[PDB]
C-alpha cells in the first residue's frame, strides 16, 4: 500500500519562492497531485496554484513550488504568530500539516560614510534591501534616526522599488546637539518587528595626524607566565612615515563591566622608529588585586591604553586594546559543530571546534579522545577536526571527552571539554540506522564532494531498499533535493555532490529511507548533516588602482579607479581618511557580518542527527508528513530553542 | 627675497573632506570572464593622508557584495600640517602650532614659512606687514611653527598659513576653518 | 588531482630587516595560473594586501606600498618578500593561488603561514 | 577658567640678551596629579640653556627626552618637560635661561599649557612676554567685541610737503579731515581717550559733525607717549570709515595705522622762524580742499 508523502520547511516565508517536495512510496503508474494552501483556522485559499504528476519515469519523486502572497488576513492578527494548512491531495488521498509562517520579508543592511560625525556635519547613508537569498528587493522601507536618550528625530518611508535594492539617504546634523551615540533604526513595513541598526558617533574632534597601534605579543595572557604581559606600541602617521615620541601606557582588569585600573602599571617610554615596549609586570597584577589568588583572575581580562605624543608636542592620539583574556591553556575545545545524538553500534564523528581565547580558529592543532593514545588528528584552517568513536550497540549514553595534545605545552596547559550524546530511538526498537558522513576539508565552491550513505539494518529486509531520498537545505529555503539509488547489499553508497555558490554560506543534507518492516510497521530512517562551504562573496568586487600599478599620488592629483564586478551590478562608492578611524572604527559594514548575519537566522538548530525520524528533519529545519501518520511534530517558535 | 616663490603666487591646499566619493556606478560594459570593468577618474582632495575607499556593489543574479579595502596614499616631499582646535572663544588668546615637514632622504631646507592675515583675527600679521621666519629643516624631520591668534569675529573662519622653500621650486599653503563661539 | 601548495607552518625574520614567505607549486597540464593573492589576517579575518593578474602587480594596503615584492621568476613561485620588517608585521599571512582549466572554470587553493618577528 | 590647574609663568631679565623664564603649576583635588607634560614654546628668536635643561632633566621628579637634548641652538622653539607628578599642597616651580640667539622686532609671546597624560581638554595655558606681561596681544576692546591694535601707532613720521599732505588724503577711504583743539584728556590703563573738539570740518563724511561739536578719539596706551598730545592744543587729523566705534549718534573715533594727527600751531605762534613753514603749508592745505575739493 503506498505511502504518500510531503516534506517542507518549518517555517515558510511570504511573497517568496518555497519548494514543497512530493513523492509516492510503492506506488504504481502515474499519480497527479494538487497542493493547496490554506490560512489557519477560518480558511481561505492563499494559494491553489500548483499541481504536478508523480510517473514512475522519475521513481515518483516530483516537487511543487508555490509562493504565499502577503494578504490582508496576514495582517489582521498582529501581535501572534501566522499559520496555514499545507495540503497535498495524491490523486485521491489527503496529507496536510500545519506550518508556521513569518513576515520577515529578508534583511536590511545600512551603511554610513563615517564612524563619528561632528555637530553641522551631514550624515550619509544606504540601505541595502535584500531578501533572504540576499538579491535585491523593491519593498517599503521605514527609517528613524535616534538621538542618544532613544528618541525619534528624523522618520522617513521609503520604496527601495526599480532601485536595486539601494536606499542613498541623508540627514543633517543640527548645530546645538546631544553628543553620544546615535542610532539609525530601519524595518520593513510589513515586517515592524524585526528592527535593523546601526551606530554613529557625534562627538567634537579634529583629524589626528598620526595613528596608534596597541598590540600584546601574544592574544592572551597566561598566569604562570613570568614574565607578564609584553605589549608593543606602534606610532605611524596617516601618510606612511613612522613616529617618534613619548607614549604613557597604562594596564587595567575587567571583570564583566567592573573595570578596575592598575596605576602602578603606568609606564612613560621612548618611541622610536614608530616603535617602543612595554610589560605589565605579574607582580604588580597580583598586587593590584585584593582576591590576591593567581587562579581567581582565570575568566577575567587585561586592558591596555596608550597615549602617544609627538616630539613637537603638537598633537597627541589615544588608542586602547580590550579584553585580553586571563587563561590557564592557550586553546578553547568546542562541541558546537558535532551532532548530538549518535547511532548505536555505528560510528561516532566528532566535529572538534578549537578557538584561541580571543575566538579565532586554531590551525593544524592536535586533539585526540581521553584513553586514546594513537587515535589523533590535526585541525583544519577553520580550526575544525575530525575524530570517529565505534560506539557499543546498547543505549548507554556517550560522555565523550576530548584534549588537545599539542607538543610543546605542558598538560595543565592542554585544553580540555567533555560533551554526552544520546542515542537515536529506532521504530520500534527494530536497530535500523542510516549515517551520513563527509570528508574533513575547507569546502569551496566549484569543488565535487562525496556524501557518504551508510546502511545499517537487519539483512532480511535490506534487499528492499532501493533508494534514498536526500534533501538539501541552505540560507532555510529547501536548494536541491534527489534520490540516491542503492541496490541489495550495498552498505555504503556516495552522492558525488557539485558545490556551487548556491551553498554559501553553509548547507544541510537531510536524507531518508522507508520500508515495511517486522510487521505491518512503516519504518521511516532518517539522518542530517551540517556541512560549512567557505565564506566569500557569491560574485566578485575588486576596486584597485586602475592607472597600472605603482606611484604614490599627489594632492589634488587625477587618477583612475578600476572598478571590476559582476556584469550589470551597481556598485555605490565610498572614500574615508583614515584619520577618522583612529577616533572611531567601529559598525564598519562587512561581508563577514553579512553572512553572519544569515546563518544567525538560520531555522535549523542543531549540527546533525536527533532522537528519532521526525527529531532529524525538524531539527534541520523541515516539516515532514504523510498518509501513514508519519509526521514532524508542530513548530510553533519562530526561533531555535535557547 | 632671491630665489624664492613668492606669497602670491602659491595656492593653499584648502579641500580637506573628513569623507567623498560617495558615488554610484553601474557596471554596463560588457564581460570578459564574467567581469565588467569599469573606469573611474576621480580628482583627489588636498589631504596628504590615506584614503580607505570601500565598496559595495547589489546584482541581481548574485546579491550583495563588499569589497576588500583598497588604500590609496597622498604624500608629498614638503608640506604644512596647519593643527587648528575644532572651536575657539571670541576674544580669547590661543596658540596653534603650525608643523612643517621634509622627507628628502638627504636635503636639508631653508624655508620661509608664513601667517597669513584676517581681519576676523588679531596677530602680528597686518594688512601692511607681513609675519613671516626664516627656519632650517634638517632632513627626514619636522618642525613646529607657533603662531598666537586672538579670534576677534564670530561663526565659521579662516586660519591660513604658507610656507617656500628657498633654492628649489617647492612650496605649500594650507587653509583650515575653525569655529568661532561667542562669550 | 588538482595542483598542490607548499607553504610553511611558520616563519621567523629579524626586526628592521628582511623575511620572505615561501608559497611554491609544481604546475600541472590543463592549469594555467590566472590569479594570486596574498592577504594579512588583520586579527579578525583576512585582508587583500597583494594582488596579480593579467594586468600585473597591485599593493592593496598601503602600509605595505615600496616594502612588498613577490617572486615572477620560476614558474610555481609565487613567495612574498617583506623589507624592513616592523613589529606591527607580525601576523598571518595567506597565499591563495586561482588555476583556470581549459572549460573555463576556476579552482582556489590557499595556505596560512604565521610571520614571526625576532628583535 | 582652568578648572584643574593654576598656571603662573613669568619672564624676567638676567641679573645678546638674556632671561629667565619662571613656571609655577599645581592642581586641584589636593591628591598629585599623576604623569603631566608641561609644553614651552619660545618667544620668536629665542632658545633654552642646553645645560639648564640637563640641569633639569637629571633631578629625577622630572624627564626631558634625549631626541630634545640632541636638538641644535639653530632651530629648538618648542619644547616639552614630563613632570612625574604635580599637587597643590604648594607649587611645582621651575625655571630656565632662554637665551636670545635672532635679533627680529616686535617678537611673539611664547606660551606654556599644563596637563596630565590622561585628559588634554582639562589644561591651563598662560602666555609669556616682557614689554606685555600675561602675554596678551594688544587688543581694544568695549563691551562685547576687540580690534587689533597690534599696529601703528599712527601714520607714522620730517619733510612733511605740501604734496605729501594734499596727495596722502585723497587715498581710499580717507572719509574725514578736522581741525581739533583738545578738550580733555581721559588717561586710563586699558584704552585712552581723546575728546577733540572739532574746529571746522575741511572733509565731511560718513559722519555729519557740526562745529563746536566734540568728538571722543581712542587709542591704545602704547602709543601714549608717541602722540604726546596735550589739551588746549590744535591738532589736523585724517582717519578711515572703518575706523568707527559704536552707533550714531554716538560714533566714537579711533586712532590706528591709517590715521594722520599732526601737531598744529596756535595762532600767535605762528610766526616765528622754526614753524614758519609748516603754517603755511597748513594753511595752504585747507584752502586747497575747501575751494576745489579733492579734484579725483
Ligand atoms: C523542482 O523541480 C525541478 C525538477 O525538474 C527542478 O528544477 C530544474 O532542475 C534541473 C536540475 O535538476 C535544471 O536542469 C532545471 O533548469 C530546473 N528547472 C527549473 C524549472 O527551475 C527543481 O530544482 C526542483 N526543486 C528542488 C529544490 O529539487
Ligand atoms: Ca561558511
Amino acid at each position: 500500500s503506498p505511502m504518500y508523502s510531503i516534506i517542507t520547511p518549518n517555517i515558510l516565508r511570504l511573497e517568496s519562492e518555497e519548494t514543497m517536495v512530493l513523492e509516492a512510496h510503492d506506488a504504481q503508474g502515474d499519480v497527479p497531485v494538487t497542493v493547496t494552501v490554506h490560512d489557519f483556522p477560518g480558511k481561505k485559499l492563499v494559494l491553489s496554484s500548483e499541481k504536478t504528476v508523480l510517473t514512475p519515469a522519475t521513481n515518483h519523486m516530483g516537487n511543487v513550488t508555490f509562493t504565499i502572497p502577503a494578504n490582508r488576513e496576514f495582517k489582521s492578527e498582529k501581535g501572534r504568530n501566522k499559520f496555514v494548512t499545507v495540503q497535498a491531495t495524491f490523486g485521491t488521498q489527503v496529507v496536510e500539516k500545519v506550518v508556521l509562517v513569518s513576515l520577515q520579508s529578508g534583511y536590511l543592511f545600512i551603511q554610513t560614510d563615517k564612524t563619528i560625525y561632528t555637530p553641522g556635519s551631514t550624515v550619509l547613508y544606504r540601505i541595502f534591501t535584500v531578501n533572504h537569498k540576499l538579491l535585491p528587493v523593491g519593498r517599503t522601507v521605514m527609517v528613524n534616526i535616534e538621538n542618544p536618550e532613544g528618541i525619534p528625530v528624523k522618520q522617513d518611508s521609503l520604496s527601495s522599488q526599480n532601485q536595486l535594492g539601494v536606499l542613498p539617504l541623508s540627514w543633517d546634523i543640527p548645530e546645538l546637539v546631544n553628543m553620544g551615540q546615535w542610532k539609525i533604526r530601519a524595518y520593513y513595513e510589513n515586517s515592524p518587528q524585526q528592527v535593523f541598526s546601526t551606530e554613529f558617533e557625534v562627538k567634537e574632534y579634529v583629524l589626528p595626524s598620526f595613528e596608534v597601534i596597541v598590540e600584546p605579543t601574544e592574544k592572551f595572557y597566561y598566569i604562570y607566565n613570568e614574565k607578564g604581559l609584553e605589549v608593543t606600541i606602534t606610532a605611524r602617521f596617516l601618510y606612511g612615515k613612522k613616529v617618534e615620541g613619548t607614549a604613557f601606557v597604562i594596564f587595567g582588569i575587567q571583570d564583566g563591566e567592573q573595570r578596575i585600573s592598575l596605576p602602578e602599571s603606568l609606564k612613560r617610554i621612548p618611541i622610536e622608529d614608530g616603535s617602543g615596549e612595554v610589560v605589565l609586570s605579574r607582580k604588580v597584577l597580583l598586587d593590584g588585586v585584593q582576591n590576591l589568588r593567581a587562579e581567581d583572575l582565570v575568566g577575567k581580562s587585561l586592558y591596555v591604553s596608550a597615549t602617544v605624543i609627538l616630539h613637537s608636542g603638537s598633537d597627541m592620539v589615544q588608542a586602547e586594546r580590550s579584553g585580553i583574556p586571563i587563561v590557564t591553556s592557550p586553546y578553547q575545545i568546542h562541541f558546537t559543530k558535532t551532532p548530538k545524538y549518535f547511532k548505536p553500534g555505528m560510528p561516532f564523528d566528532l566535529m572538534v571546534f578549537v578557538t584561541n581565547p580571543d575566538g579565532s580558529p586554531a590551525y593544524r592543532v592536535p586533539v585526540a579522545v581521553q584513553g586514546e593514545d594513537t587515535v589523533q588528528s590535526l585541525t583544519q584552517g577553520d580550526g575544525v577536526a575530525k575524530l570517529s568513536i565505534n560506539t557499543h550497540p546498547s543505549q548507554k549514553p556517550l560522555s565523550i571527552t576530548v584534549r588537545t595534545k599539542k607538543q610543546e605545552l605542558s598538560e595543565a596547559e592542554q585544553a580540555t571539554r567533555t560533551m554526552q550524546a544520546l542515542p537515536y530511538s529506532t521504530v520500534g526498537n527494530s536497530n535500523n540506522y542510516l549515517h551520513l558522513s563527509v570528508l574533513r576539508t575547507e569546502l569551496r565552491p566549484g569543488e565535487t564532494l562525496n556524501v557518504n550513505f551508510l546502511l545499517r539494518m537487519d539483512r532480511a529486509h535490506e534487499a528492499k531498499i532501493r533508494y534514498y531520498t536526500y534533501l538539501i537545505m541552505n540560507k532555510g529555503r529547501l536548494l536541491k533535493a534527489g534520490r540516491q539509488v542503492r541496490e541489495p547489499g550495498q552498505d555504503l553508497v556516495v552522492l558525488p555532490l557539485s558545490i556551487t555558490t548556491d551553498f554559501i554560506p553553509s548547507f544541510r543534507l537531510v536524507a531518508y529511507y522507508t520500508l515495511i518492516g517486522a510487521s505491518g510497521q512503516r519504518e521511516v530512517v532518517a539522518d542530517s548533516v551540517w556541512v560549512d562551504v567557505k565564506d566569500s562573496c557569491v560574485g566578485s568586487l575588486v576596486v584597485k588602482s586602475g592607472q597600472s600599478e605603482d606611484r604614490q599620488p599627489v594632492p589634488g592629483q587625477q587618477m583612475t579607479l578600476k572598478i571590476e564586478g559582476d556584469h550589470g551590478a551597481r556598485v555605490v562608492l565610498v572614500a574615508v581618511d583614515k584619520g577618522v578611524f583612529v577616533l572611531n572604527k567601529k559598525n564598519k559594514l562587512t561581508q563577514s557580518k553579512i553572512w553572519d548575519v544569515v546563518e544567525k537566522a538560520d531555522i535549523g538548530c542543531t549540527p546533525g542527527s536527533g532522537k528519532d525520524y521526525a527529531g532529524v528533519f525538524s531539527d534541520a529545519g523541515l516539516t515532514f508528513t504523510s498518509s501513514s501518520g508519519q509526521q514532524t511534530a508542530q513548530r510553533a517558535e519562530l526561533q531555535c530553542p535557547q | 627675497d632671491e630665489d624664492i616663490i613668492a606669497e602670491e603666487n602659491i595656492v593653499s591646499r584648502s579641500e580637506f573632506p573628513e569623507s567623498w566619493l560617495w558615488n554610484v556606478e553601474d557596471l554596463k560594459e560588457p564581460p570578459k570572464n564574467g567581469i565588467s570593468t569599469k573606469l573611474m577618474n576621480i580628482f583627489l582632495k588636498d589631504s596628504i593622508t590615506t584614503w580607505e575607499i570601500l565598496a559595495v556593489s547589489m546584482s541581481d543574479k548574485k546579491g550583495i557584495c563588499v569589497a576588500d579595502p583598497f588604500e590609496v596614499t597622498v604624500m608629498q616631499d614638503f608640506f604644512i600640517d596647519l593643527r587648528l582646535p575644532y572651536s575657539v572663544v571670541r576674544n580669547e588668546q590661543v596658540e596653534i602650532r603650525a608643523v612643517l615637514y621634509n622627507y628628502r632622504q638627504n636635503q636639508e631646507l631653508k624655508v620661509r614659512v608664513e601667517l597669513l592675515h584676517n581681519p576676523a583675527f588679531c596677530s602680528l600679521a597686518t594688512t601692511k606687514r607681513r609675519h613671516q621666519q626664516t627656519v632650517t629643516i634638517p632632513p627626514k624631520s619636522s618642525l613646529s611653527v607657533p603662531y598666537v591668534i586672538v579670534p576677534l569675529k564670530t561663526g565659521l573662519q579662516e586660519v591660513e598659513v604658507k610656507a617656500a622653500v628657498y633654492h628649489h621650486f617647492i612650496s605649500d599653503g594650507v587653509r583650515k576653518s575653525l569655529k568661532v563661539v561667542p562669550e | 588531482g588538482r595542483p598542490i601548495l607548499e607553504v610553511p607552518e611558520s616563519v621567523t625574520g629579524p626586526w628592521k630587516g628582511d623575511v620572505n614567505l615561501p608559497c611554491t607549486y609544481d604546475p600541472l597540464q590543463g592549469y594555467t595560473q590566472v590569479l594570486v593573492k596574498w592577504l594579512v589576517q588583520r586579527g579578525s579575518d583576512p585582508v587583500t594586501i597583494f594582488l596579480r593578474d593579467s594586468s600585473g602587480d597591485h599593493i592593496q594596503q598601503a602600509k605595505y606600498q615600496g616594502r612588498l615584492h613577490v617572486s615572477h621568476k620560476v614558474p610555481g613561485d609565487v613567495s612574498l618578500q617583506l623589507s624592513t620588517l616592523e613589529m606591527d608585521d607580525r601576523s598571518h599571512y595567506t597565499c591563495e593561488v586561482t588555476w583556470q582549466t581549459p572549460d573555463g572554470n576556476q579552482v582556489v587553493r590557499d595556505k596560512i603561514t604565521e610571520l614571526r618577528v625576532q628583535k | 577658567t582652568c578648572n584643574k590647574f593654576d598656571l603662573k609663568v613669568t619672564i624676567k631679565p638676567a641679573p645678546k640678551n638674556t632671561m629667565i623664564l619662571e613656571i609655577c603649576t599645581r592642581y586641584r583635588g589636593d591628591q598629585d596629579a599623576t604623569m603631566s607634560i608641561l609644553d614651552i614654546s619660545m618667544m620668536t628668536g629665542f632658545a633654552p640653556d642646553t645645560d639648564d635643561l640637563k640641569q633639569l632633566a637629571n633631578g629625577v621628579d622630572r624627564y626631558i627626552s634625549k631626541y630634545e637634548l640632541d636638538k641644535a641652538f639653530s632651530d629648538r622653539n618648542t619644547l616639552i618637560i614630563y613632570l612625574d607628578k604635580v599637587s597643590h599642597s604648594e607649587d611645582d616651580c621651575l625655571a630656565f635661561k632662554v637665551h636670545q640667539y635672532f635679533n627680529v622686532e616686535l617678537i611673539q609671546p611664547g606660551a606654556v599649557k599644563v596637563y596630565a597624560y590622561y585628559n588634554l581638554e582639562e589644561s591651563c595655558t598662560r602666555f609669556y612676554h616682557p614689554e606685555k606681561e600675561d602675554g596678551k596681544l594688544n587688543k581694544l576692546c568695549r563691551d562685547e567685541l576687540c580690534r587689533c591694535a597690534e599696529e601703528n601707532c599712527f601714520i607714522q613720521k620730517d619733510k612733511v610737503t605740501l604734496e605729501e599732505r594734499l596727495d596722502k588724503a585723497c587715498e581710499p577711504g580717507v572719509d574725514y579731515v578736522y581741525k581739533t583743539r583738545l578738550v580733555k584728556v581721559q588717561l586710563s590703563n586699558d584704552f585712552d581717550e581723546y575728546i577733540m573738539a572739532i574746529e571746522q570740518t575741511i572733509k565731511s563724511g560718513s559722519d555729519e559733525v557740526q562745529v563746536g561739536q566734540q568728538r571722543t578719539f581712542i587709542s591704545p596706551i602704547k602709543c601714549r607717549e608717541a602722540l604726546k598730545l596735550e589739551e588746549k592744543k590744535h591738532y589736523l587729523m585724517w582717519g578711515l570709515s572703518s575706523d568707527f566705534w559704536g552707533e550714531k549718534p554716538n560714533l566714537s573715533y579711533i586712532i590706528g595705522k591709517d590715521t594722520w594727527v599732526e601737531h598744529w600751531p596756535e595762532e600767535d605762534e605762528c610766526q616765528d622762524e622754526e614753524n614758519q613753514k609748516q603754517c603755511q603749508d597748513l594753511g595752504a592745505f585747507t584752502e586747497s580742499m575747501v575751494v576745489f575739493g579733492c579734484p579725483n
